[PDB]
């Protein structure tokens, strides 16, 4: 999984923990605040998996925050590409369903 | 002696038999504290609200927590569900409740409360 | 003076505070048959077999009797499943179980039984 | 709704009870509790009759038609096969179980 964090679980319980788990298969994420195990809710593009409740999620496909993007039906918000701190600019801005792309 | 300390949720008041229960230490927000160690015997009715009055598509869920650890978890589709059970205790455990959504439950008719068991040594 | 019984399924015996309590006249079906008015407590966990130990298609759903007329109506999806309540019943009515398939039931580590309230005047 | 039978419940929930035993008659809509009480909807496929296992509530499988019978609709009825032999034609077709037997008209 990663260096500095802790991994626990396999096949699609994966996840990686920190000293927050993360389910690292995609389209699959905690099913409880612990995420003691991995559930299974695809999104759509555009759209991350919000996770209400306190001790079993349950789970609303909202579109992605401002800012962000998810071009998969893993529901995850990555953060845009800032191409001028990288080293490019900037082609195409990007929106909630593409991530910028870079000139080189 | 009797300690059956019951808890209203919707009064938030801790009906009970004795002034200052032999078993129970209770608190105000429906959590208690164990005095005396012994077998016990949780109880109560969990009202959730109406399907149709539902915002989130959160579960429904009602766990029972002895101190930290996990004692109970239950779960249907928001229908009446009783809680509880016998189990024998230490002293000083904390028995509260954690549900995922506060927000999806009948605060009237709802109720827990322990009860002291007395020793059964007869049989037919 | 209290008046407590608990049916165990392994043992298929009740297991009583006293040996003729009082407030019931218990029948070894695993039924009940109250003699003392006032308030009950119904409690009792009705764990079930492994949903691959299953046969029938047939939901896990227990009911509970009040004479012939229905008290109380339960199901999940297959896992732990704690009872009853509290409830204030008169002389002379039957208190029984019934299931949706007696095959769904193991035995160990399910229970049931009633006891006599004693009554909590004090409030917290 | 039926010669032996009176009508019981409305739109979905319509039974013909008889004798007390009852049958949703509303197609693949079946009795859920063991008096009928409420009418639940669980189609199949032909050749496929419905059992429902339970004592207080139903459960639901499309378990396939008896041999001898038929069905050729997703009601789940195992409506048995036509012996014209024993009734006054001959059979053209014999029939399976997705479909019912033919009788030859010239005969
Ligand atoms: C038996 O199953 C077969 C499945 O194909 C069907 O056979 C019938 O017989 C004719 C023969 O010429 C087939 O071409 C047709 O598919 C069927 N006839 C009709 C009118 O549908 C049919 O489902 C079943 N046959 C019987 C007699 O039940
Ligand atoms: C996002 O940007 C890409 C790149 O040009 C474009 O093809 C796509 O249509 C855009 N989507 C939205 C919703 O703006
Ligand atoms: C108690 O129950 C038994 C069941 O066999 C019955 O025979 C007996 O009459 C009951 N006791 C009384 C006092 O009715
Ligand atoms: C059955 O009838 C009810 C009216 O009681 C109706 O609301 C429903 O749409 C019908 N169909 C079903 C349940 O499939």
């Amino acid at each position: 999984c990663g260096p500095g964090k802790v991994q626990n679980g396999s096949g699609n319980n994966t996840r990686c923990c920190s000293l927050r788990c993360i389910c690292v298969t995609p389209e699959y994420h905690c099913g409880d605040p612990q995420c003691k195990i991995c559930k299974h809710y695809p999104c759509q593009p555009g759209q991350r998996v919000e996770s209400q409740g306190d001790i079993v999620f349950g789970f609303r496909c909202v579109a992605c925050a401002m800012g962000t993007f998810s071009a998969g039906r893993d529901g995850h918000c990555r953060l845009w590409t800032n191409c001028s701190q990288f080293g490019f600019l900037t082609m195409f801005p990007g929106n909630k369903t593409h991530n910028a792309v870079c000139i080189p | 002696e009797s300690c059956m300390v019951k808890f209203e949720l919707s009064s938030s008041k801790w009906h009970m038999t004795s002034p200052k229960p032999h078993c129970v230490n209770t608190t105000s927000d429906g959590k208690l504290k164990i005095l005396q160690s012994g077998t016990y015997l949780i109880y109560g009715q969990v009202i959730p609200v109406d399907k149709k009055y539902i915002k989130d598509n959160a579960p429904f869920v009602v766990q029972i927590y002895k101190k930290n650890d996990v004692l109970q978890t239950l779960m249907n589709d928001f229908q009446i569900l009783p809680i509880g059970g016998v189990y024998e205790l230490h002293a000083g455990d904390n028995i509260y409740l954690k549900f995922n959504s506060k927000d999806h439950i009948q605060k009237t008719n709802t109720y827990w409360g322990i009860i002291l068991m007395p020793d059964l040594p007869f049989i037919s």
